[PDB]
């Protein structure tokens, strides 16, 4: 199963989600 | 890890977080970064822990530089929480406005196809690509060619924010 969000790679949404998840890891 | 009341209130006002959430993110941030300043090596470490067998160097660098608003080489908490607010809780238009800033790597106001490929390639380098036949290979190039052409409504080889924001939106 293709990661659900990677269909948005190049649209902006994938980079945003990955950026958010890295920040969240940096605060937990 | 005690945040001055005025600071907390201002950061609450500037984000989608409640005062309680801001203070919780600060306690966690300071726990992981005791000096309150996250450097690029620490930021890349986060992504290497996610994807220990990809190469996060490019993606981490691109995103770090957008998060580092005052370009002093460190992500401070005000940058951390404002970056988390937009990327995690923005409207779609706000999230795409943030993504536009990431993709416009030369800050000239347009996304060119080389810039789109740089981000998309950075993503695959980190997380991997989908296994396909050699003849339907999932290459960033062919993916970018498709999406960029679809977005470039006036076919001038460059994407405005308006063109980019309308990419997945239905009409
Ligand atoms: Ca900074
Ligand atoms: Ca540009
Ligand atoms: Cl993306
Ligand atoms: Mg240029
Ligand atoms: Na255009």
């Amino acid at each position: 199963s293709v990661p659900r969000f990677i269909k948005y790679t190049g649209y902006g949404n994938a980079a945003g989600l990955l950026a958010a998840r890295g920040l969240m890891a940096g605060g937990r | 890890s005690k945040l001055k009341p005025e600071v907390v209130e201002e950061l609450t006002r500037k984000t989608y977080f409640t005062e309680k959430e801001v203070q919780q993110w600060y306690k966690g941030f300071i726990k992981d970064c005791p000096s309150g300043q996250l450097d690029a090596a620490g930021f890349q470490k986060i992504y290497k822990q996610f994807f220990p067998f990809g190469d996060p160097t490019k993606f981490a660098t691109f995103v770090f530089n957008v998060f580092d608003e005052n370009k002093d080489g460190r992500i401070e908490f005000s940058e951390f929480i404002q970056a988390l607010s937009v990327t995690s809780r923005g409207t779609l238009d706000e999230k795409l406005r943030w993504a536009f800033k990431l993709y416009d790597l030369d800050n000239d106001g347009y996304i060119t196809r080389n810039e789109m490929l740089d981000i998309v390639d950075a993503i695959y380098q980190m997380v991997g690509n989908t296994v396909e036949l050699p003849e339907e290979e999932n290459t960033p190039e062919k993916r970018v060619d498709r999406i960029f052409a679809m977005m470039d409504k006036n076919a001038d080889g460059k994407l405005t924010l308006q063109e980019f924001q309308e990419g997945s939106k239905a009409d």
